[PDB]
RNA sequence: GAAACUGCGAAUGGCUCAUUAAAUCAGUUAUCGUUUAUUUGAUAGUUCCUUUACUACAUGGUAUAACUGUGGUAAUUCUAGA
RNA sequence: AUUCAUAAUAACUUUUCGAAUCGCAUGGCCUUGUGCUGGCGAUGGUUCAUUCAAAUUUCUGCCCUAUCAACUUUCGAUGGUAGGAUAGUGGCCUACCAUGGUUUCAACGGGUAACGGGGAAUAAGGGUUCGAUUCCGGAGAGGGAGCCUGAGAAACGGCUACC
């Protein structure tokens, strides 16, 4: 009340974050940025708790702000940076990248990308819209604005972004059979080929997705993300490939790894 | 009473006490901005203009 | 010998902080714990440091004695040190000396008393020595 | 780097359950009915005195805190005159 | 789905913004000069988008009571038109007009030793009872009312008045 808040309880925060229960009463609150709080993972957890470079908060700062780690290629010395899905983050030392994807259990993992990688993203367009002086543009789901863009881009159509300079190298329409990621549902996570979409004039249109091995499922059109045609994905896949195989099937590679 | 007497070209600044309430009233309801002479105030003044600037009651 | 037969695990290197991290167990038989100085001194001559870029965590011993296991680090040299770990483990090591600071509450109380002063309150202070000296 | 001016925060947190019975709240909606500091992305070649006033843009001036001093009140994070 | 986004014409404005700001390196060309030209940032700064929000908001769902059966409406009750006011919709307020609106499918009134919920105890199944209290939402800072500064307060470790 009387204003916006400042603090993020603990038992608040986004489970997919995996923020133990003890050792603390707050979690970190993300500041206003590109993505929504909900699904986004800040630097801290994601240096702290997912990468094991610090130890406590106050090394994470000191991290931060010698302009070590930069989030798609700007330094943000901002520790509860909201980074989100597709976000792109290069260090300086250990002469590696990391994109941010989740896993098919509904969570952020660490991916390594290489450098060709790291010099682009996909984002899905949020809108098409004309500004001031009838200049076009897109937005992406991180909140770029691109001046310019094709005119055959339509909303929920995914544009390579440079990541050097604001511009779109090329585009993915939104049709049928068509590679796809779930962002948002209790599909957080999976990967699959387009079968067709629900029209539902008014709100939620409803899309069906095939996995590689006919696991068929449907989810909201919010939640779509394509990624490519059948094969060839314009991103390197996360280890797991976002398919949700079963429990048993899982028990059994287990057994497999550690039984031999 | 006392007077906080100021000279502001070179910025000097005492204060005088002046005594015999029967010659204070020269200074009685006047106000903030108004010339007073200063031969009535004091056989000290021959020639001083003096105005009101501020003051302090008791209390 | 004694042989604490220290070996080192999860070593990782963090050239983000110039230093490497790790978990660290000794085995102790007939002795109670190691000492954190010559578990440091340890570490550097087995990381050809110079016992002033290592610290040291925890050691939470097993339940009867034998055993312990904690946090450790070796760093590369002593400047990265100085400037990355914290004052009270400086103060550990002997690098540093503790501040000599008055205790939370008087130094909040004093704070507090510098509230009600507006400037730097020689002019008060004069006045006061007037009304004093009148 | 004391002080002070400026900026920002102080609307968060923390506490309590008095009020409150379609009120609050829960799930679910809408803003094609609005405000939004700050973060992130983009984003002002046009300022011709409100023209026969282009007079400094190698860059306009006022008025003040702080500080120096005179003080008043028993007293307040009171303050006034120069 | 629009009188949307935009764009064009005609004008209007206590004429809003369009850098008289700060730190490092301080290069290139000679017309060798208080010559020309230059990066890394920081704080700013109209507008759009994004984010953190907020405010209103649709549907459905609350305990006991008829020893509560009618209730609301000159003093807004329910609508219409226009205006005012607000960030904006809207009887939110005003003027004029119409006479509506809820109710035994329990309105209205009264009581609550009532903050609501996630939940807790118990539990064959079905249920019963509790939830001031860790998380979310609301409300309040002795009781009311009013208000300044601000993006955001009807703030109280802000102010003003009364008790
Ligand atoms: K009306
Ligand atoms: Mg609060
Ligand atoms: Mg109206
Ligand atoms: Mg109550
Ligand atoms: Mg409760
Ligand atoms: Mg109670
Ligand atoms: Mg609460
Ligand atoms: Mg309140
Ligand atoms: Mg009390
Ligand atoms: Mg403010
Ligand atoms: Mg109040
Ligand atoms: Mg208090
Ligand atoms: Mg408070």
């Amino acid at each position: 009340a009387r204003g916006p808040k400042k603090h993020l309880k603990r038992l608040a925060a986004p489970h997919h974050w995996l923020l133990d229960k003890l050792s603390g009463c707050y979690a970190p609150r993300p500041s206003a940025g590109p993505h929504k709080l909900r699904e986004s993972l800040p630097l801290i957890v994601f240096l702290r708790n997912r990468l094991k470079y610090a130890l406590n908060g106050r090394e994470v700062k000191a991290i931060l702000m010698q302009r070590h780690v930069k989030v798609d290629g700007k330094v943000r010395t901002d520790t509860t940076y909201p980074a989100g899905f597709m976000d792109v983050i290069t260090l300086d030392a250990t002469n590696e990248n990391f994109r941010l994807v989740y896993d098919v259990k509904g969570r952020f993992a660490v991916h390594r990308i290489t450098d060709e990688e790291a010099s682009y993203k996909l984002g899905k367009v949020k809108k098409v819209q004309l500004g001031k002086k009838g200049v076009p543009y897109v937005v992406t789901h991180d909140g770029r604005t691109i001046r310019y863009p094709d005119p055959n881009i339509k909303v929920n159509d995914t544009v390579k972004i440079d990541l050097a300079s604001g511009k779109i190298t090329d585009f993915i329409k939104f049709d049928a059979g068509k590679l796809v990621y779930v962002t948002g549902g209790r599909n957080l996570g999976r990967i699959g080929t387009i079968v067709h979409k629900e029209r539902h004039d008014g709100g939620f249109d409803l899309v069906h997705i095939k996995d590689s091995l006919d696991n068929t499922f449907v989810t909201r059109l919010n939640n779509v993300f394509v990624i490519g045609e059948q094969g060839k994905p314009y991103i390197s896949l996360p280890k797991g490939k976002g398919i949700k195989l079963s429990i048993a099937e899982e028990r059994d590679r287990r057994r497999a790894q550690q039984g031999l | 009473m006392k007077l906080n007497i100021s000279y502001p070209v070179n910025g000097s600044q005492k204060t005088f006490e002046i005594d015999d309430e029967h010659r204070i009233r020269v200074f009685f309801d006047k106000r903030i901005g108004q010339e007073v002479d200063g031969e009535a105030v004091g056989d000290e003044f021959k020639g001083y203009v003096f105005k009101i600037s501020g003051g302090n009651d008791k209390q | 010998s004694d042989a604490v037969t220290i070996r080192t695990r999860k070593v990782i290197s963090n050239p983000l902080l110039a230093r490497k991290q790790f978990v660290v167990d000794v085995l102790h038989p007939n002795r109670a714990n190691v000492s954190k100085d010559e578990l440091r001194e340890k570490l550097a001559e087995v990381y050809k440091a110079e016992k002033d870029a290592v610290s040291v965590f925890g050691f939470r011993t097993q339940f009867g004695g034998g055993k312990s296991v904690g946090f450790g680090l070796v760093y590369n040299s002593v400047a990265e040190a100085k400037k990355f770990e914290p004052t009270y483990r400086l103060v550990r090591y002997g690098l540093a000396e503790k501040v000599e600071k008055a205790s939370r509450q008087q130094r909040k109380q004093k704070k507090n008393r510098d509230k009600k002063i507006f400037g730097t309150g020689k002019r008060l202070a004069k006045k006061v020595a007037r009304r004093n000296a009148d």
